[PDB]
């Protein structure tokens, strides 16, 4: 009774508010946040679309989907303490020295 | 089956030329000289025994002597080589060259000489490989192979006087220009390629079997385009020349390298081998286009020519304009002009090594290219004065030398068939005596204008002065009797013009 | 008039519209990570937007 | 599906590359020794090339839903496997100089190689998703091994936050493309569509999100901003693992994703794909024309040839052997690849520190390092599609692929492209033969010169005689 559509479209809102967070913040700690809320995003379609053919192929990609989320805020986390203890400076743009 | 030991033995010459330099600085040059030697002798053996002046016209294709062997049988493509009197003509030709070739370096003793013979003897192998290679990807293989030890011989021993950042420069323009065209020619073969295999089922790039592909005008005539394309940056036609003078005023000072790279003409080769037979109808509706580009390029050159105030230069624009006449010659339907096209790509290549080998030497005397510091010459040395004299009346189309009865039998033949043009073209041989005596005037008469000029200079060496004579020898014989030439061409360049008019 | 080249310049020309065009392709390579995402972005709104535009 | 023992056979390089990742971190967890766990994982590397010799005495066959085993995913295997050992054999002398643990490296390598054989073998949208997952998230330790160097942890930040982001694009468009489609398989993406149907608008744009994420991947035009800075800025072993593996897993796992998926002969999908791979070439081969560092440039440089593939690409639902290119043209491009940044490694190695310089100043290498010299001018000759050499070979079935296809656009583009990057090639390899005014001893060094002379060696033996790697390649097929 829950359109496919309607499901579809707040997974897109989602993943389209990650991005935005994700673009317009120079915190490298909110630049995370923004790729959480995208990760999750896109899991959380995965689970609709398996929800809606009955197939339990939904959750298992939201499994696989999450274990790269942990994995990954994991190493994005171990690299801000990095940058925050070698610069004392979270800024994304500080750290732009190569350029073309 | 000598053919592949034409290819081969420049191969490993070089390769012996790289490895002997450990026995001796001075060693390299003299298994240079060896093989360039064994390279004209077996060249020359092939002509004796071929029998190309009682060879009669039977069509393409008809080939004196030939060798195939499967090297990627995926696309159908062998290492296919074939000889007859214009490939045979055009191999001695460059036999010749890579001999004086290793004689001008001669008395250039230095540092990775080995590799410097290495890289001259491959460009001299790669040269043979296009005039006898008969498939398309091969011909194609070794038209692109030629372009790294050339590179590297204008890049690394280039002129010393320059910047060094000129001879880079000009040796990747020359680089750029020549493996571009290159590419526009590997489109057109491959196409071609294509439309044989859609046309029949069986993969081939055998240049006997592309022949009579069935194709519509307008894929034709591109085909036809790409290919001129490839041959016009090499040839070079207008506006695709200016690679030329760039690469020849930074090349190695010996003159060497000119004759070995630059001063042969496998372009003309290329259109008559692989353009008129391969696009018959698309040549001749290019015939108008290519005929005018070669007008504008004779006049273009003489004008560059005369412009110019160094001599190297000067020769390289010089070389434009006769490659703008043999460029009229091909595009006609005359056995007589192909015939001339033929005694002016030899004539040319005897003059104008002539002609860069004594602006070499005296460079060497004198230090400077520029006119402009060099004046009355003619009393301060030996030799050099009255042999410049010789070769520049020779590339004025003097007759008694061999560029005469090349210019005049393409312009019999041309005038038999486009009469307009071959009128401008006459007026073209009054720009190339302009030229000729501009350059003669300012380099070796009237005063000394500076002080390197106003000294007595050291005649040329006993080997230096033979190679000239020897070519002027060679000039003057093909002036007055040219026959030999001709009864070996005649056959190839008739089988080539008889495929060319009855198929349109 | 001919003394410098003129039909070497004008076949000379696409090396300068090419230096040109790698000069201004080069301002893109800033270094900044918030404009790398945002170029990303960028691309994929193109593509999507060929992608509808060509059905 | 169950596993029998004959898929147990099928899965054997999985399987002894995941074994070897066991032993080399319980080694590790025994005592911290650089020369065993280098060796181990190097073992274990080379015992998964003899595992594929016996993958190909048994037949091709899906083991699983999720992995189809065949000759495709044979030689893409191999070629993963080969820039893994050459990877390895690159940073022991580079980690001999590093300080801290070094052994950490060789387990982050060998996971990668094993994302790296999951592509391989992938046919199904969660082995693909797990496999670029598993290419990626060690390459985040390896660019940044060296962290307490200012730019080895900037590329790592970058490459950390855009693989993040292009992973949940890839994520995203998946999910639509399930949403549309009930199947995850590569088959069935599609399949339930008819009567001129096949360009749903869902599935477009799921296709269009899976490929903003690959295209991160494969440093395609306009997802190619990070691959200079990155290149430069990671260790130069792991420049030669980024520039070599990753791209070529991720390259062979989007060709069977297009040759499976009925969808794959999708007019839009096509023609975007054909802007992209046409602005791939030109933008990488002009932003390269200007570079003085070597690994921006070769950054620049995998983009244009990138460009290449994805035309060899386009032409696959049309010709056939556009699978036979882009087999000859990896071999090509990988051992041209390995060459060169196995120069930039050898002689960046051993590591000089978080504090001092890493530039590579190849201006004057011959004088002092003749055989690097002459092993870096045959990559750059081979880079830029010259014959005697396997890019040309490889350059050569691109541009007969394009032909066979009346891809006249793309063919134009790989010839202004390669005239480009003629210009910048030459450029490196004659500065390599100047004079430059200024400014070892172990057999690991003397490998890593062995593996960069092989990888010569086989350059212009194969750009001169092909039919060998052509013959390999063709009998590489996959299931029909
Ligand atoms: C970085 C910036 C700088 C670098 C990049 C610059 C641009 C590079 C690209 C330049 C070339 C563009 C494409 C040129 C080929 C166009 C092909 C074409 O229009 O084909 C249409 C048609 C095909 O044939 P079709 O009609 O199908 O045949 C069946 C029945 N006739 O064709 C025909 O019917 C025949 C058409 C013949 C005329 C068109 C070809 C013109 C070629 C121009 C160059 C040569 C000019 C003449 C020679 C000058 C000296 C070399
Ligand atoms: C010399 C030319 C250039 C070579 C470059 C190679 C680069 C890629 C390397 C890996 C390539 C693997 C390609 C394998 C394709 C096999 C396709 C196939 O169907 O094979 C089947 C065949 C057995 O035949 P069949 O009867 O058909 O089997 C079915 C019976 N149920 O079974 C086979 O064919 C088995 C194949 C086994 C391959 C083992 C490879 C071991 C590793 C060799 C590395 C050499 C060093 C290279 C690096 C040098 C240094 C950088
Ligand atoms: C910058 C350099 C590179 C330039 C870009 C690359 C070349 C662009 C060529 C454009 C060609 C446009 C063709 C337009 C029509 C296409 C569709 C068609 O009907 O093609 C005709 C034909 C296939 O139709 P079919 O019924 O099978 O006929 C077989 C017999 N021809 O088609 C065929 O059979 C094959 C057609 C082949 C077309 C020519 C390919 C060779 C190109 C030569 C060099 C480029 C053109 C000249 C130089 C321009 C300036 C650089
Ligand atoms: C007559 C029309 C019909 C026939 C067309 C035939 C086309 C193929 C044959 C002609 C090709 C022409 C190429 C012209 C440029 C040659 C390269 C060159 O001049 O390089 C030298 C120059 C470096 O020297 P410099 O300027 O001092 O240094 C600046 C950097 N520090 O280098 C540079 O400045 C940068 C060089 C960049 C790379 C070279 C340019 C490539 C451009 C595309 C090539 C294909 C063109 C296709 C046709 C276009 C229209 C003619
Ligand atoms: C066919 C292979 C082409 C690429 C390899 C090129 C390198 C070959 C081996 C090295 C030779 C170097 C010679 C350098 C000579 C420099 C002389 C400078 C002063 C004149
Ligand atoms: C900045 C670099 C730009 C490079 C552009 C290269 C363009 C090459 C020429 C392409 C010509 C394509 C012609 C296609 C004609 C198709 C006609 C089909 C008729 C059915």
């Amino acid at each position: 009774m829950i359109p496919l559509q309607h499901g579809l479209i707040l997974a897109a809102i989602l993943f389209v508010l990650g991005l935005t967070g994700l673009v317009i913040r120079r915190n490298l700690l909110f630049m995370l946040i923004g790729l959480e809320i995208m990760i999750n995003a896109s899991a959380l379609a995965f689970v609709v679309a398996g929800s809606y053919w009955g197939q339990t192929d939904g959750q298992v990609m939201y499994i696989l989907a999450i274990s790269l989320a942990a994995a990954e805020a994991s190493i994005g986390l171990a690299l801000l303490l990095q940058l925050h203890r070698r610069r004392q400076n979270l800024n994304i743009d500080s750290v732009s020295e190569m350029r073309g | 089956m000598l053919l592949p030991w034409l290819i081969l033995i420049p191969f490993i010459g070089g390769f012996l030329c790289w490895q002997t330099e450990r026995f001796g600085v001075k060693v390299p040059r003299w298994i240079a000289l060896i093989t360039m030697g064994l390279t004209l002798a077996l060249s020359l053996q092939l002509w004796l025994q071929g029998g190309y002046s009682l060879t009669q016209s039977a069509g393409i294709p008809q080939w004196q002597s030939e060798f195939d062997m499967p090297w990627i049988p995926r696309f159908g493509i062998s290492i296919h080589l074939a000889i007859d009197g214009l490939s045979l003509l055009m191999v001695v030709l460059t036999g010749l060259l890579g001999v004086l070739a290793v004689l001008c370096s001669w008395k250039e003793i230095e540092k990775y000489q080995g590799f410097f013979h290495l890289n001259l003897m491959w460009i001299l192998g790669g040269v043979i490989g296009v005039f006898l290679a008969i498939d398309m990807f091969l011909f194609f293989f070794f038209w692109e192979m030629m372009l790294v030890p050339m590179y590297f011989l204008i890049a690394l021993w280039g002129h010393k006087a320059s910047d060094g950042k000129t001879r880079i420069t000009a040796a990747t323009k020359f680089f750029i220009y020549t493996q571009a065209s290159g590419l526009v020619m590997l489109i057109a073969i491959l196409a071609l390629v294509f439309v044989h295999y859609n046309a029949t089922g069986v993969w081939t790039f055998n240049y006997e079997e592309l022949l009579n592909t069935p194709m519509s005008s307008g894929v034709e005539y591109l085909l036809m385009l790409g290919f001129f394309i490839a041959f016009a940056v090499k040839m070079p036609v207008v506006p695709l020349h200016g690679w030329l003078p760039d690469a020849h005023s930074q090349a190695p000072t010996a003159g060497s390298v000119d004759l070995a790279g630059i001063l042969l003409k496998t372009a003309a080769y290329g259109l008559l081998r692989f353009s008129l037979p391969l696009f018959p109808n698309a040549s001749a509706e290019f015939a108008p286009i290519a005929m005018w580009l070669g007008v504008i390029g004779i006049f273009y050159g003489a004008w560059m020519a005369f412009a110019q105030t160094d001599i190297k230069r000067l020769i390289a624009y010089t070389s434009v304009s006769h490659m703008g006449f043999v460029l009229i010659a091909i595009y006609t339907g005359s056995q007589l002009a192909y015939q001339g096209a033929v005694i002016q790509m030899i004539a040319h290549g005897l003059s104008a090594a002539g002609l860069f080998i004594l602006c070499g030497q005296l460079y060497e005397r004198i230090h400077t290219r520029d006119m402009r510091m060099m004046g009355g010459l003619w009393s301060k040395m030996k030799w050099l004065p009255a042999l410049s004299l010789f070769f520049a009346v020779a590339t004025l189309g003097m007759p008694g030398t061999g560029n005469f009865v090349g210019e005049f039998m393409i312009l019999f033949g041309s005038f038999q068939v486009v009469p307009v043009i071959t009128v401008i073209s006459t007026f073209g041989l009054v720009f190339a005596s302009v030229y000729s005596l501009a350059m003669l005037h300012r380099a070796y008469f009237g005063k000394a204008k500076s002080q390197i000029a106003s000294q007595e200079l050291p005649g040329m060496s006993l080997r230096e002065l033979f190679m000239i004579l020897l070519l002027v020898v060679l000039l003057v014989l093909l002036g007055f009797y040219p026959q030999p030439i001709l009864d070996t061409s005649h056959s190839a360049i008739g089988n080539i013009q008889q495929w060319f008019v009855n198929s349109v | 008039l001919l003394k410098r080249d003129p039909l070497n310049s004008m076949m000379n020309i696409p090396a300068v519209l090419s230096r040109f065009a790698g000069k201004g392709l080069l301002l893109s390579e800033n270094g900044y990570l918030r404009w790398y995402v945002a170029s990303m972005s960028i691309g994929a709104v193109v593509v999507l937007a060929l992608l509808m535009v060509l059905r | 599906m169950t596993i029998t023992p004959q898929n147990l056979i099928a899965l054997l390089p999985l399987l002894i590359v995941g074994l070897t990742v066991v032993v080399v971190m319980l080694s590790i967890a025994w005592r911290r020794n650089h020369f065993l766990n280098a060796t181990l994982s190097v073992i274990g590397l080379n015992a998964a090339l003899v595992s594929l010799w016996f993958v190909g005495q048994a037949g091709a066959m899906d083991v699983t839903p999720l992995m189809r085993v065949d000759g495709f995913a044979m030689l893409y295997t191999g070629l993963v496997l080969l820039a893994s050992l050459a990877t390895c054999t690159f940073a022991y002398p580079w980690l001999e100089g590093y300080n801290d643990n070094k052994d950490e490296f060789y387990l982050l390598v060998l996971i990668a190689a094993l994302g790296g054989i999951l592509l391989a073998n992938a046919n199904h949208l969660a082995s693909l998703f797990l496999g670029i997952e598993l290419i990626s998230l060690p390459l985040f330790g390896l660019v940044g091994y060296a962290f307490r160097q200012k730019r080895s942890l900037e590329a790592s930040i970058k490459y950390t936050i855009l693989s993040a982001a292009a992973s949940s694009f890839l994520l995203f468009g998946m999910a639509l493309v399930y949403a549309q489609s009930g199947d995850l398989s590569f088959v069935a993406l599609g399949k339930n569509l008819g009567d001129g149907m096949l360009n749903e608008p869902l599935l477009l744009a799921g296709f269009g999100l899976m490929i903003v994420g690959l295209g991160f991947k494969l440093s395609l035009v306009p997802f190619h901003l990070w691959t200079p800075d990155v290149y430069q800025g990671a260790p130069a072993p792991v420049s030669t693992f980024l520039a070599t593996a990753s791209k070529i897993a991720i390259f062979g796992v989007v060709m069977r994703l297009f040759l499976y998926a009925p969808v794959g002969d999708s007019e839009a999908i096509r023609v975007v794909l054909a802007i992209i791979a046409f602005a791939s070439i030109i933008f990488g081969n002009l932003m390269a024309l200007s570079q003085t560092n070597i690994k921006r440039l070769l950054g620049y440089s995998s983009i244009s040839h990138l460009g290449y593939l994805l035309v060899a690409l386009i032409a696959l639902q049309t010709g056939e052997m556009s699978m036979e290119a882009v087999g000859v043209y990896l071999a090509g491009y990988l051992f041209s690849s390995l060459g060169a940044f196995g120069v930039v490694s050898l002689m960046s190695s051993p590591y000089r520190g978080p504090d001092a310089d890493s530039l590579f100043s190849y201006r004057g290498l011959f004088w002092h390092r003749p055989i690097l010299a002459a092993v870096m001018t045959v990559m750059m000759l081979s880079l830029a599609g010259i014959p005697m050499t396997l890019g040309f070979i490889g350059k050569f079935y691109v541009l007969a692929v394009g032909v066979q296809a009346h891809l006249w656009w793309l063919v134009g583009a790989v010839v202004v492209g390669s005239a480009i990057g003629l210009y910048y090639y030459l450029r490196v390899a004659v500065s390599l033969y100047l004079h430059a005014p200024e400014q070892p001893s172990n057999w690991q060094y003397s490998a890593g010169g062995i593996v960069v002379l092989i990888s010569a060696l086989l350059v212009l033996v194969l750009g001169v005689w092909p039919q060998p790697l052509i013959s390999i390649v063709r009998l590489a097929m996959p299931l029909m």
